[PDB]
RNA sequence: UUUUUUUUUUUU
RNA sequence: GUGAAAUUCUUGGAUUUAUGAAAGACGAACAACUGCGAAAGCAUUUGCCAAGGAUGUUUUCAUUAAUCAAGAACGAAAGUUGGGGGCUCGAAGACGAUCAGAUACCGUCCUAGUCUCAACCAUAAACGAUGCCGACCAGGGAUCGGCGGAUGUUGCUAGGACUCCGCCGGCACCUUAUGAGAAAUCAAAGUUUUUGGGUUCCGGGGGGAGUAUGGUCGCAAGGCUGAAACUUAAAGGAAUUGAC
C-alpha cells in the first residue's frame, strides 16, 4: 500500500544494553550496510537526518518533521521531497518548500532525512487494465471501482436521476454545504482548463 | 529470426490499450526488466526486488532506487547538490 | 601515466592477479608493490593494507574500480587487486613513492 | 559635523533610463536612504519624466534636502537600464549631474554602474526587433 | 501570392483532399 | 513624523592596514524596543576608494570593501572584505588587437580565510614591433594562467589576511607574476583584478581589535 | 544581381557566426555582418566639465569616460544615420573616414 | 520613427 | 511603457537602494575581411579519452589510385513521443492602443516551445545560388600553422617575445587583360568553332506542378520517387535612359 520503499535501521541504544530497531521511510541511494548518522552533528550526506538548523540552504530533503519531536510528516511519498529555503535565527524558524509547491514555516529543531524519498516515477507508468488498479487498491482500501453520480438514481445522489445523464444543476458546491449536498467541485475558485 | 517488427516486448499485450499506451509502457517494461550495473562489486547483477528495490545476485548489497530504474534522473542532481552544500560547509 | 606503467609491467614483467594470491606474495615477502582498485571491500582492503604494513610494502590506490583494474590489466575479467613481483622495463616502485 | 569646513559624504545613484529619472540619496554603506526624488515627481505628463528640466529640478529638490540633513559632498553612481537593454544614460543624467554641482554640493568619486552582463537572458522583442 | 503562402495552401490542400480520400476509402 | 531625528550618526574606522582610518559616517534608528542600533549597523559593507584610504590619486581605479565586525562607543570599527577593479579602469585596460588572459584560484590563509582571487592580464608589444596585432597561441596563454595561478595560490597560501591585503596596497603579486611568465610573452597591466571572500572564520574580538587602534 | 564581393558580411572560411542584438532594436544579425562603433566619451559633457571641477571635493580628481560599444543592424544604422548609401565605386572604400 | 487606402477597357 | 496613452504594479509599500540565498539559461568586452571541422557547426577554467591537417623526414609499402548507381554515417532551426527542468524570451491565446476596419505592425500577461536526456524527423537563400581529382597560367602587400637562415634587444628563463630574408600549406585581399563573358563580374566563371585530361550529378519556353496516381520511409507533421489532360507568346537574365 505504499509506493516508497522503507529501511530497517539498528541503533546501539544511548543508556540501555540492548538493540534499538527503527523503521525509516527509504531515500533513494540507501543500501543495506550503509551507515546512518542522525543528529545535529551528523554530516550532510543522503540518507542522514539532521536538524533543520544544520542543513545549508538549497538542500533537498524527506520526512520533514512539523513540530520538534513529531519524527516526520512532510514530503515522505515515493520521489517526493522538500527544499530549504532560508533560515531565520532571530526566532529560530526555517523556511520550506513543500512537495505541493506551498511556502512553510517550522522550527528550526525539526529535523529531515537528507535526499529525496526512493522509488520515484511510479505514476509515470500506464496500467492499462482495471486489474492492476484492483491490485493497487485492494491493498490501500475499498475505493475502488468508483460509480458516477449521474448513473444513480436520484434518492442516492443529487446527481442522479433525468431521462438524461447529466447534473442538471451547477457541479461547484458551497463550502459550507450539509454533508449529503457537498458532492462535485467543493468550494471550487474556478473550473475547465487553464 | 527477427520475431516482431517493433513490438518487442510489448507483444505480449496484444491488440489492446493502444498503440501510444503500448509504446509508453515499453520504456518501464525494458528498464525495471533490465540488468544494472553493482557499483559495490562490479558486476552487472542488480535486479529488481519491488518497485524501488533493486538487489544484487552476486553480492547481496540491496539499494533503493527507482521505481522502474536503479537511478533516477533527479537523483544524481540531488547527489551533486548535496556535494556542493557539504563542501561549502566544509571548507 | 599509471596505466601505461602497469601495460608496460604487463607485458615485460612478473605479476600475480586476485586476492588470494595477493595475499600469497605478501605472506612470502615475493611482492614490491599492491594495486587495491576502489570496488575492493573496505575490510578486505584493510585487511590488504594490514598485510602489506606488516611486510613493509608499498600499497597504491588505483583511481578506479576492479573492472577498470582488470581492463588496464589487459584481462577480460575483473581484478580486485594485484600485486607486482618484479617490474621487467617499467618503474612504478621507484615512482609512486 | 565637528567643523564647518568638515566635508559629510553621501552617495547619489542616479538612475538615467529613458522613460524617467531616479536620483537616489543614501549613506556610504547605502542600506540607509536619505532622500530619494524621481522625474516622474516634477511633472505632470508621463512623457517629460525622463526630460532634462525635470531631472534639473529633482537634483535641486534632493540637494535642498540633503544640506538639510547635512550631508556636504556626494559620491555619483550613475547607471542605464542595463541588463540585456540599453547601456546609454537616459538624457536626465546630464542635467541631474549638473544641477547637483551647481546646487553647492561637493562631487566626489563618479562611476558608471550599469549592470553589465558577462552574457544575458534573451533581449525582448523578437528575432526581428522592433518594427517600425 | 508569396511562394511561401502558397506552398501552405497547398499544403492545407493536400491535406483535405487526403481526408476526403480517407473518408470514402 | 521625521524618521531622521531618531536617528545617531557613526563613524567608519578602517584596520590598521590601511593610512586613513577615518572612512565616513553613516546612520542609523535609535535602540525602541528590541531594534538595536548595534545589531542594525553590524555587517554593514562599504564600498570605499583605495585613492581615499592611501590618500594617493594613483590608487583611485581600486575599490575596497569594508565590513562592520563590531561596534564601540560611535565607532564601527571594520575590516577588509574584498576589493574589485572600477568599471572605467577594467574598460579603458581592454582593448582590440591584443590578447586577454584571464585566471582565478580558491585559496585559505592562515587565519582560515577562503577567498577567490580573480587576475587579469594583458598581451604586450614589443618596441621595435612593426606587425599590428600582438596576439599569443593557446598554448602560451594556457602557461600564462598556470603561472598566474600557482604564483596567486603560493602568495595567499603563504600569508594572512593582513599581509595579502598589505601585498595587494603597492600591487606586489601583479609584478612577481609579470617577471615570472615574461619568459613565455611579455604582458602588461597586470593586476590582481578582484578578490572576494567565500568564508570567514569565527568572529574574534582580539583578532579585530588588532589592526584597530585605541580610540578614547 | 550581386552587389557585394563579401555579400554584405565578413565570413570567411567559416560555416556559422552566432549573432548579436541590435542594441537599437534588438534585431538577431550576424556578428560578422553588424555595423560595430566604439565610443569613448567624458560621462560630464563640455558644458557641464567647468561646473563639475569647480565643485569637486578632492584638491586633484580625473573625470572617468564611458566605454559603449554599439552594434547596429543595417536598418537601424541606416536610419540613423552611422553609415550612408554610397556610390558603387566608393561602397568599396574600406578605410574609416578621417 | 503617430497617421497616408484607392485610380474601369483599347489606343495614342 | 509609448509618438501620446492605456491595459498593468502600487501606503498589505510599488519603483529605487544595500547585503545574502536559490534556480535555469547565456558565455559580453578580447573577437579580427582571424582559427578548427566533411557539412551542420564549434568561443568560461582545469583533467581524461580517443581523432586530425600542415610542417620536418637521405624512415617504410610499392600503384595499393580518381570519381562514383545501389547501399550507408552525419545533418541548423522548427516539429513529434516520454522523463527531467522550466530564469529569460515567447508561436497559440487573452487584453490595451492605433485604425474606416486592425484577426497586425506598438504595449501588457502568457500556453506550447526555448535547455537536457532517450527515441524520431532529414528538411533550409543547408549559398561561394559556383561538384571532385590533376596540369599550366601576371604581379603585389598582409595574415594563420610549421620549418630553414641571419641579426640586435629583452626589469625574462639555450630558449620565449620582437626584427629581417626564404620554403610549404591555408582563410582571404588589392591591381591588371595578353583571357573569358549577354554583361554584372571572374586570377579561375581563363587555358573552348584553334571545340577532346579523368570522372559523378543534373537542365531543355512559361504554367498546370513538385500537383494526381503508384511505390517507399515516418507515430505524425511530412520526406524520397514523380506524371498527364489542358492552357499560353511570352515568362526570364544583365545592362542604358528617363520617371518616381
Ligand atoms: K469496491
Ligand atoms: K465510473
Ligand atoms: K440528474
Ligand atoms: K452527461
Ligand atoms: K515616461
Ligand atoms: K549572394
Ligand atoms: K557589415
Ligand atoms: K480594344
Ligand atoms: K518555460
Ligand atoms: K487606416
Ligand atoms: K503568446
Ligand atoms: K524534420
Ligand atoms: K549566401
Ligand atoms: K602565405
Ligand atoms: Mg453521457
Ligand atoms: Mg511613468
Ligand atoms: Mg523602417
Ligand atoms: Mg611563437
Ligand atoms: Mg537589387
Ligand atoms: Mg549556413
Ligand atoms: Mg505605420
Ligand atoms: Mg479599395
Ligand atoms: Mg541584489
Ligand atoms: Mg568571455
Ligand atoms: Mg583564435
Ligand atoms: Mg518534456
Ligand atoms: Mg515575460
Ligand atoms: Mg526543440
Ligand atoms: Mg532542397
Ligand atoms: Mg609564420
Ligand atoms: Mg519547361
Ligand atoms: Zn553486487
Ligand atoms: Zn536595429
Amino acid at each position: 500500500g505504499r509506493g516508497a520503499p522503507l529501511a530497517r535501521v539498528t541503533f546501539r541504544h544511548p543508556f540501555r544494553y540492548k538493540h534499538q530497531k527503527e523503521l525509516f521511510v527509504a531515500a533513494e541511494g540507501m543500501y543495506t550496510g550503509q551507515f546512518i548518522y542522525c543528529g545535529k552533528k551528523a554530516n550532510l550526506m543522503v540518507g542522514n537526518v539532521l536538524a533543520l538548523r544544520s542543513i545549508p540552504e538549497g538542500a533537498v530533503v524527506c520526512n520533514v518533521e512539523h513540530k520538534v519531536g513529531d519524527r516526520g510528516v512532510f514530503a515522505r511519498c515515493s520521489g517526493d521531497y522538500a527544499i530549504v529555503i532560508s533560515h531565520n535565527p532571530d526566532n529560530g524558524t526555517t523556511r520550506i518548500k513543500l512537495p505541493s509547491g506551498a511556502k512553510k514555516i517550522v522550527p528550526s529543531g525539526c529535523r529531515a532525512m537528507i535526499g529525496q524519498v526512493a522509488g520515484g516515477g511510479r505514476t509515470e507508468k500506464p496500467m492499462l487494465k482495471a486489474g492492476n488498479a484492483y491490485h493497487k487498491y485492494r491493498v490501500k482500501r475499498n475505493c475502488w471501482p468508483k460509480v458516477r453520480g449521474v448513473a444513480m438514481n436520484p434518492v442516492e445522489h443529487p446527481h442522479g436521476g433525468g431521462n438524461h445523464q447529466h447534473i442538471g444543476h451547477a457541479s461547484t458546491v458551497r463550502r459550507d454545504a450539509p454533508p449529503g449536498q457537498k458532492v462535485g467541485l467543493i468550494a471550487a475558485r474556478r473550473t475547465g482548463r487553464l | 529470426t527477427k520475431r516482431t517488427k517493433k513490438a518487442g516486448i510489448v507483444g505480449k499485450y496484444g491488440t489492446r490499450y493502444g498503440a501510444s499506451l503500448r509504446k509508453q509502457i515499453k520504456k518501464m517494461e525494458v528498464s525495471q526488466h533490465s540488468k544494472y550495473f553493482c557499483e559495490f562489486c562490479g558486476k552487472y547483477a542488480v535486479k529488481r526486488k519491488a518497485v524501488g528495490i533493486w538487489g544484487c545476485k552476486d553480492c547481496g548489497k540491496v539499494k533503493a532506487g527507482g521505481a522502474y530504474t536503479l537511478n533516477t534522473a533527479s537523483a544524481v542532481t540531488v547527489r551533486s547538490t548535496i556535494r556542493r552544500l557539504r563542501e561549502q560547509t566544509e571548507s | 601515466s599509471i596505466n601505461n606503467r602497469l601495460a608496460l609491467v604487463m607485458k615485460s614483467g612478473k605479476y600475480s592477479l586476485g586476492y588470494k594470491t595477493v595475499l600469497k606474495t605478501l605472506r612470502s615477502s615475493k611482492g614490491k608493490l599492491i594495486l587495491i582498485s576502489n570496488n575492493c571491500p573496505p575490510l578486505r582492503k584493510s585487511e590488504i593494507e594490514y598485510y602489506a604494513m606488516l611486510a613493509k610494502v608499498g600499497v597504491h590506490h588505483f583511481n578506479g574500480n576492479n573492472v577498470d583494474l582488470g581492463t588496464a590489466c589487459g584481462k577480460y575479467f575483473r581484478v580486485s587487486c594485484l600485486s607486482i613481483i618484479d617490474p621487467g622495463d617499467s618503474d612504478i616502485i621507484k615512482s609512486l613513492p | 559635523a565637528t567643523r564647518e569646513g568638515e566635508l559629510v559624504f553621501g552617495v547619489a545613484h542616479i538612475f538615467a533610463s529613458f522613460n524617467d529619472t531616479f536620483i537616489h540619496v543614501t549613506d556610504l554603506s547605502g542600506r540607509e536612504t536619505m532622500v530619494r526624488i524621481t522625474g516622474g515627481m516634477k511633472v505632470k505628463a508621463d512623457r517629460d519624466e525622463s526630460s532634462p528640466y525635470a531631472a534639473m529640478l529633482a537634483a535641486q529638490d534632493v540637494s535642498q534636502r540633503c544640506k538639510e540633513l547635512g550631508i556636504n559632498a556626494l559620491h555619483i553612481k550613475l547607471r542605464a537600464t542595463g541588463g540585456n537593454k540599453t547601456k546609454t544614460p537616459g538624457p536626465g543624467a546630464q542635467s541631474a549631474l549638473r544641477a547637483l554641482a551647481r546646487s553647492g554640493m561637493k562631487i566626489g568619486r563618479i562611476e558608471d554602474v550599469t549592470p553589465i552582463p558577462t552574457d544575458s537572458t534573451r533581449r525582448k522583442g523578437g528575432r526581428r526587433g522592433r518594427r517600425l | 501570392m508569396r511562394a511561401k503562402w502558397k506552398k501552405k495552401r497547398m499544403r492545407r490542400l493536400k491535406r483535405k483532399r487526403r481526408k476526403m480520400r480517407q473518408r470514402s476509402k | 513624523a521625521d524618521p531622521y531625528a531618531k536617528k545617531d550618526w557613526y563613524d567608519i574606522k578602517a584596520p590598521s592596514v590601511f593610512d586613513i582610518k577615518n572612512v565616513g559616517k553613516t546612520l542609523v534608528t535609535r535602540t525602541q524596543g528590541t531594534k538595536i542600533a548595534s545589531e542594525g549597523l553590524k555587517h554593514r559593507v562599504f564600498e570605499v576608494s583605495l585613492a581615499d584610504l592611501q590618500k594617493d590619486e594613483d590608487q583611485s581605479f581600486r575599490k575596497i570593501r569594508l565590513r562592520a565586525e563590531d561596534v564601540q562607543g560611535k565607532n564601527v570599527l571594520t575590516n577588509f572584505w574584498g576589493m574589485d577593479f572600477t568599471t572605467d579602469k577594467l574598460r579603458s585596460l581592454v582593448k582590440k588587437w591584443q590578447t586577454l588572459i584571464e585566471a582565478h584560484v580558491d585559496v585559505k590563509t592562515t587565519d582560515s580565510y577562503t577567498l577567490r582571487m580573480f587576475c587579469i592580464a594583458f598581451t604586450k608589444k614589443r618596441p621595435n614591433q612593426q606587425k599590428r596585432t600582438c596576439y599569443a597561441q593557446s598554448s602560451q596563454i594556457r602557461q600564462i594562467r598556470r603561472k598566474m595561478v600557482e604564483i596567486m595560490r603560493n602568495q595567499a597560501s603563504s600569508c594572512d589576511l593582513k599581509e595579502l591585503v598589505a601585498k595587494f596596497i603597492p600591487e606586489s603579486i601583479g609584478r612577481e607574476i609579470e617577471k615570472a611568465t615574461s619568459s613565455i610573452f611579455p604582458l602588461q597591466n597586470v593586476y590582481i583584478r578582484k578578490v572576494k571572500i567565500l568564508k570567514a572564520p569565527k568572529f574574534d574580538i582580539g583578532k579585530l581589535m588588532e589592526v584597530h587602534g585605541d580610540y578614547s | 544581381t550581386f552587389k557585394r564581393r563579401n555579400g554584405g558580411r565578413n565570413k570567411h572560411g567559416r560555416g556559422h557566426t552566432k549573432f548579436i542584438r541590435c542594441s537599437n532594436c534588438g534585431k538577431c544579425c550576424p556578428k560578422d555582418k553588424a555595423i560595430k562603433r566604439f565610443l569613448v566619451r567624458n560621462i560630464v559633457e563640455q558644458a557641464a566639465v567647468r561646473d563639475v571641477q569647480e565643485a569637486c571635493a578632492f584638491e586633484t580628481y580625473t573625470l572617468p569616460k564611458l566605454y559603449l560599444k554599439m552594434q547596429y543592424c543595417v536598418s537601424c544604422a541606416i536610419h540613423s544615420k552611422v553609415v550612408r548609401v554610397r556610390s558603387v565605386t566608393d561602397r568599396r572604400v574600406r578605410e574609416p573616414p578621417q
